[PDB]
RNA sequence: ACGUACGACCAUACCCAGUGGAAAGCACGGCAUCCCGUCCGCUCUGCCCUAGUUAAGCCACUGAGGGCCCGGUUAGUAGUUGGGUCGGUGACGACCAGCGAAUCCCGGGUGUUGUACGU
């Protein structure tokens, strides 16, 4: 049947903004994420933990809980973009890219006994779509 | 059970490579049973190794901090080829 | 130089070969020169030249006539040997090589170079008969060294080894005071010698005694009429020295500089001399073929997450140009519309038929070279943006009126249309339903990968590959499934390419064609029925004859199993 | 990083130990693979292996051997091959300045061959060089012949790393190669590996006892390509 | 998404590299270093950390490949008094001390040919990262304090500054007797209540505290130096391994034999070829 | 027999797709004070084996699966030595020796094994 150890989980939420303009945008990512962003032409920061779902919830609050079908990738990750950062809280356009993992991802990234994750445990597109419909009560069209 | 063996030809030992050329002809029984061939070959090898470490222990040793008694070896005298020749 | 006996026992006696051989063996130079014309006329005829080779005339010429101190007997011997070379095939050239004609040919080249290069008599004050005999000698040297270069690969290497003959070619093409036939033969022999030869290109670009590369570059840059015959030689130099867009040599050594003058040659062609146009089209097709390994040698000398973030974020845009590949810029901007204009000429002349055939060949080469580049998921975007409206122009101007109307011409336009449809990917202008014309061509059609039906299957797969009017995709899918059910009367290459096109068309489930065409027509049942029959026929293919077809059919079977499992899972 | 590699690749006055190379032919019986496995186990520190089944013949053309020796810095090669004419062959090649100096062929008898795994004692530790004893009349010949060449390459195989000081806690293993006297049939060379267990029945010196492990090989020497005197005179010299 | 296009020229790696358990480059570097250029074998001390356990053998390299001299595990420390946290630094030092005592007891430190030599070793860390403060150096410190001689520096010990070469021996002596766990328990007890109960459950129910942990580890070390050959039984020791052999055989999914393979081929012919 | 650690042969062990795994061990997992390292406790390092879960890793089995391997064969052939004898103006072909492949085909296989500690 189903296991509690195969439930979906947000892994990360990378935020990316594309001389002086990068310097100004680095402070915006620093005040939004709370961490120091890194350069590449473009700046980006990686956000994990319980604040990542808060940032993604605010980003879905910008797009009023509606996302297109073409945005959900076939790997399982999904992303979108907002052209103005003012309504989150010079106009800056930034995109939100989010990755989905189950428990047991560490078997692909550890040093000792690195292995491939199984075929029945890999995340698919339709499960991500069902998760999106279930949690935030958003409609995919 | 003696600790030395006397053969008609003297051994030609070369301690630089831990070597002992033996010019005394080995008498192969040439029998169908391989077992007696194995004990004859092992006896010849036993005599060779006995002469080898007897000539090794004849050479002076020195105890060391590494805690291993070391046997000083002469430089190698057997001619051998070379990987790459002498520069300049 | 063994004195073997001559067993003359032919049914037809040598009534005239014996006096010709006696006159050739005579010590008189004028008699030998007079008999050279008769011997050449006899050698031009068939069924009697073999009797002259039974006389061992070639050894008598080689060790006695060509070794004579008088230059006239040497000229007659070289005329005899060049006539015998022109009449007979390359095994004669191998026979000359095994008698060491290369040492004598280099000695004669050095002697004639010493007589022509000297300014002490000088060469200019000589009589017209003497200089005419000298130029006839050099013509014999050039035609013989060209045929020996065309004989075999090791003979080509041995000719490229000798420096004196290359110096003679450099002095001949740099002095340019010879008559036009000798200069043209020197150009042709440098063309044949420069193909895939590092040594010839190095000697061309490294000469400072005459600076031959400077003269060739100056000629190729200008509007000199014969200069286009030189240009491909430089192209062969740029084929040999790896002087291309990724790493140019002296003065930005790329083929793009060679482009416009040849294009200017295309400006010299008018609707309603032809060797110049044919050589220009051959050189352009050569550039178009060589641009493929130019690309792979350019490429020879995390990211997936970034590509997914770019694709999913809907941030796709078009910018930039082909600044890193200027040869492609000069080909697309100038050469492609000129070949389009040249292809659509009136067909009132057979010369125009040959010109149109070579133009379609050049367009086929450049279109296949461009279309083999991967444009999936927006990679190499600027090249696609440059090529796309010109590719639609090629489809509108060339493919449709030719297809409105020869098996060879149909094969060429099918290959060109496949090359265009591989990069258009369903954005082809559907005017007058060209896929129905392709279906009619394939039905009228009735080593294995170059058939007409294979290219017809390939083009009708690509036209509906991506979103395009559902009815075109419906007709293509019905045709492909009808081909797959009746697999008894088709070659396996057609089956392999039809399966590959069926994988590429109906792959993902996001498209409307998967819901509207694939599941409504029940193609999965036909594929599941087809799987054991295609397993039997791919077990029927021998491996030692066509290993490529066997490997591609095994790949087709594995991908068919994966595809039917995918469509069973995704419903 | 490549500076130390170039320094190791450079010729040096005091020679480093030679890196052997084991490579396999197109056809190879299981006996020849087991023999190369045993020899590679006994030369485990200074060796390299190729699992790519290279299609070369060492006696006809030696260009591929020169290419492999310049690419991998290998001055000693063991090539295993199998034919209907010659059932199990191991050819030993010594090369000098990336050109072939000496080659020899050993024909192995498959009926009397025993691997290391079939003896069940304590084995030799990795990298400890064994003592050598060469008992036989055939090794002492005035003219340079086959058995002197076999001695001159089995010494180079089993020498390992030279040292002028050797602790007594080694010296526990002997490699015994023996050749019959040159009499019809060609003489048979024999390679045995033995371990030394000391029993002190004598008052002063210990008495050896011999226990067998390792390969049990019966070679017959075959084809040969002797070195040229020009390479021999210049590579036999001493610094 | 499709077109698996292939690869008979693809050559696999070794068995213990596809599983990712051994790096053969570091293994070759370790066995070459150990030779000493004298022809003397050197024993290398391996240490591997699982979750819940510490595995410490002391291996030597052979042709068949390896011979365990003496193996010390973290399980039998439950026989010496310590029962909670058998993975931390203090258990690592205890396992190193137990391993050194075991290898020095079974060495004895009838016709030997050597005609009081302390023991020698080489540290093996495996695929574990060799950062400072890592418990591989705890096992190494336990071995080097137990009586064997390991060539080592104080660079990788914890409580060691990096911009000056001073080792705070108070911090090291705190980690030997598990003082970091003690002060962590004190901090979690004072400034928290949920985590100090969520963790340290077996510490709570067995009624141990900071100074009790320190004296208990000291008594454990004295017990290790007293009699290092105890035995432990934990859960369910059904002995007489033939019983375990029968139990494993009657839960093993057996294969199909050659007659059964012929029967399966006949069934496949009747089901697919003959439908 | 099964499990771990360390290994030896290094695809019979890999690749894809299905079904199952008692005991213990492996894992997954929990936490971020200290040692330590990051854009991010993701990896690395430290603390807890309590709560969970065999979903994946791992192991086992299945598949007219792809691949791979062993034995017999294809061959002392092709090819090569233009190395030697006869033809052939030649190109080259017969002939005699030495060296000497591979697919196809037929039969079988899908891991053996060492030390230590356990269930």
């Amino acid at each position: 049947a189903q296991n509690p150890m195969r439930e979906l989980r947000i892994q990360k939420l990378v935020l990316n903004i594309s001389g002086d303009r990068l310097t100004r945008a680095a402070k915006v990512l620093e005040q939004l994420s709370g961490q120091t962003p890194v350069y590449s032409i473009a700046v980006h920061v990686t956000v994990r933990g319980p604040k990542a779902e808060e940032i993604l919830e605010r980003g879905l609050k910008v797009k009023e809980y509606e996302l297109r079908r073409r945005n959900f990738s076939e790997t399982g990750n999904f992303g979108f973009g907002i052209s103005e950062h003012i309504d989150l809280g010079g106009i800056y356009g930034m995109d939100f890219y989010c990755c989905m993992t189950r428990p047991g991802e560490r078997v692909a990234k550890r040093r000792r006994c690195k292995s491939r994750i199984g075929a029945s445990h890999r995340i698919t597109r339709e499960e991500t779509i069902r998760w999106f419909k279930q949690r935030f009560d958003g409609i995919v069209r | 059970l003696p600790v030395t063996v006397e053969k008609p030809t003297p051994y030609t030992f070369d301690l630089g490579l831990l070597l002992a050329n033996d010019p005394n002809p080995v008498n192969v029984p040439k029998t169908t049973d391989t077992q007696v061939l194995e004990q004859h070959l092992a006896s010849v090898a036993r005599d060779g190794a006995q002469v080898l470490i007897n000539q090794l222990l004849t050479t002076t040793t020195i105890t060391a901090t590494k805690d291993g008694v070391l046997l000083t070896l002469p430089p190698p005298t057997t001619p051998l080829p070379r990987e790459k020749p002498v520069p300049q | 130089v063994k004195p073997p006996t001559d067993p003359e026992l032919a049914k037809l006696r040598e009534d005239k070969i014996l006096p010709v051989l006696k006159d050739l063996k005579s010590p008189d130079a004028k008699s030998r020169t007079t008999a050279a014309g008769a011997i050449a006329n006899i050698v031009q005829d068939a069924k009697c030249r073999k009797l002259l080779l039974r006389e061992q005339v070639v050894h008598i010429v080689l060790t006695e006539t060509l070794t004579d101190n008088n230059i006239d007997s040497r000229a007659a011997g070289w005329e005899i040997l060049k006539v015998l070379a022109q009449e007979e095939e390359a095994d004669f050239c191998v026979h000359l090589y095994r008698l060491d004609v290369l040492t004598a040919i280099e000695h004669a080249a050095k002697a004639v170079l010493e007589t022509l290069t000297t300014s002490e008599p000088p060469f200019s004050k000589l009589l017209k008969a003497q200089q005419r005999l000298v130029w006839d000698i050099t013509g014999s040297l050039l035609v013989l060294i060209g045929l020996l270069a065309l004989a075999r690969d090791e003979i080509h290497e041995a000719v490229a080894t000798k420096q004196t003959i290359l110096r003679l070619l450099f002095r001949l093409i740099s002095a340019d005071i010879a008559p036009q036939d000798i200069y043209e033969e020197a150009i042709s022999c440098l063309t044949t010698l420069s193909e895939d030869n590092l040594k010839v290109g190095q000697a061309i670009t490294d000469d400072q005694e005459t600076h031959v590369y400077d003269v060739l570059l100056k000629l190729a840059t200008g509007t000199d009429p014969r200069a286009v015959m030189a240009c491909g030689v430089l192209h062969n130099v740029f084929t040999s020295l790896q002087w291309m867009d990724h790493s140019p040599g002296k003065d930005g050594a790329c083929d793009a500089i060679l482009i416009p003058t040849l294009t200017r040659a295309l400006e010299h062609v008018v609707p309603g001399y032809a060797n110049i146009t044919l050589l220009a089209l051959v050189t352009l097709a050569s550039i178009g073929t060589d641009f493929q390994e130019t690309l792979v040698k350019g490429n020879q000398g995390s990211e997936m997450q970034a590509d997914m973030e770019r694709v999913v974020g809907a941030d796709g845009t078009d910018d930039g140009d082909l600044e890193d590949l200027p040869t492609l810029r000069e080909l697309i901007q100038t050469a492609v519309p000129q070949l389009i204009r040249l292809s659509n000429l009136p067909i009132d002349s057979d010369e125009s038929l040959t010109i149109q055939s070579h133009a379609l060949s050049a367009l086929n080469n450049i279109s296949w070279t461009i279309s083999c580049l991967e444009f999936a998921n927006g990679e190499n975007a600027n090249i696609h943006n440059a090529w796309y409206p010109t590719a639609k122009k090629i489809w509108r101007k060339t493919i449709l009126p030719i297809l409105e109307a020869d098996l060879k011409l149909a094969t060429q336009v099918t290959s060109l249309a496949w090359a265009v449809a591989r990069v258009l990917h369903g954005e082809t202008p559907t005017d007058g339903n060209p896929h129905r014309k392709f279906i009619s061509l394939y039905h009228s059609s009735k080593d294995p990968f170059q058939g007409l039906g294979v290219k017809c299957i390939g083009v009708v797969g690509s036209l509906a590959h991506d979103p395009a009017p559902i009815e075109v995709n419906r007709e293509v899918g019905v045709f492909l499934v009808t081909l797959l059910r009746q697999s008894n009367n088709v070659p396996p290459a057609e089956i392999v390419e039809a399966l590959n096109q069926l994988f590429d068309i109906y792959g993902d489930e996001e498209l409307a064609c998967d819901k509207e065409v694939f599941w409504k027509d029940g193609f999965l049942k036909h594929l599941e029925e087809f799987l054991p029959k295609m397993r039997t026929l791919t077990k029927g293919i021998d491996k030692r004859t066509q290993p490529e077809l066997r490997t591609r059919a095994d790949e087709a079977l594995l991908n068919l199993g994966r595809f039917v499992q995918y469509k069973k899972k995704h419903a | 990083r490549s500076k130390r590699a170039l320094e190791k690749r450079a010729p040096k006055i005091v020679e480093n130990p030679k890196t052997c190379l084991f490579l396999r032919g197109t056809t190879c019986s299981q006996i020849t693979q087991d023999a190369m496995n045993d020899l590679y186990a006994m030369r485990q520190v200074h060796a390299k292996r190729f699992h790519k089944k290279n299609a070369i013949h060492p006696f006809e053309d030696a260009t591929s051997l020169c290419f492999f020796s310049e690419k991998n810095d290998c001055s000693l090669m063991v090539f295993g091959s199998s034919n209907k004419k010659r059932p199990h062959t191991l050819t030993f090649v010594r090369m000098f300045d990336y050109k072939v100096l000496d080659m020899l062929e050993f024909y192995l008898d498959p009926d009397t061959y025993r691997s290391i795994s079939q003896f069940k004692t304590s084995k030799i530790p990795i990298g400890m060089r064994p003592m050598m004893v060469f008992a036989g009349t055939a090794f002492e010949s005035p003219v340079p012949n086959a058995f002197t060449m076999a001695k001159s390459m089995l010494i180079d195989f089993f020498r390992g790393e030279p040292s002028d000081k050797i602790d007594v806690e080694g010296l526990r293993f002997v490699v015994v190669v023996t050749a019959d006297e040159p009499t019809s049939q060609k003489p048979i060379l024999r390679l045995r590996v033995y371990g030394i267990r000391t029993k002190r029945s004598g008052t002063r010196l210990p008495r050896v006892e011999v226990e067998e492990h390792g390969p049990r090989m019966d070679f017959r020497l075959g084809r040969m390509r002797e070195p040229d005197p020009a390479m021999l005179k210049e590579a036999m010299k001493k610094a | 998404a499709f077109h698996k296009l292939v690869y008979s020229r693809f050559q696999t790696k070794f068995k213990r590299r596809r599983q990712g358990k051994t790096d053969y480059y570091a293994r070759k570097r370790l066995i070459t270093q150990a030779k000493n250029k004298y022809n003397a074998p050197k024993y290398r001390l391996v240490v591997r950390f699982t979750n819940r356990d510490i595995i410490t053998q002391m291996v030597t390299s052979e042709i068949n490949g390896d011979k365990i001299f003496a193996a010390a595990y973290s399980h039998e420390l439950r026989a010496y008094g310590i029962n909670h946290g058998l993975t931390n630094w203090a258990a690592a030092y205890a396992t190193g001390l137990l391993l050194a005592r075991r290898v020095l007891a079974k060495l004895g430190l009838e016709a030997a040919e050597t005609e009081r030599r302390p023991f020698k070793a080489i540290l093996d860390v495996g695929l574990a990262r060799t950062s400072t403060g890592a418990r591989v150096f705890g096992v190494m410190k336990g071995a080097s304090d137990g009586g064997i001689f390991i060539p080592h520096s104080e660079n990788r010990f914890p409580g060691y500054d990096i911009e000056t070469e001073e080792l705070d021996t108070e911090v090291l002596k705190k980690y030997i007797y598990g003082g970091h766990v003690a002060e962590y328990m004190e901090t979690l007890a004072d400034d928290d209540e949920e985590r100090y109960k969520s963790q340290f459950v077996k510490y709570i129910e067995d009624d141990v505290e900071a100074d009790s942990l320190e004296e208990l580890y000291a008594e454990a070390h004295k017990q290790i130096r007293a009699d290092p050959f105890r035995k432990y039984v934990s859960d369910a020791p059904k002995k007489s391994k033939e019983e375990w052999k029968a139990e494993s055989l009657k839960y093993k999914k057996a294969k199909l034999s050659r007659e059964e393979r012929k029967a399966r081929v006949e069934a496949k012919i009747k089901q697919l070829l003959a439908e």
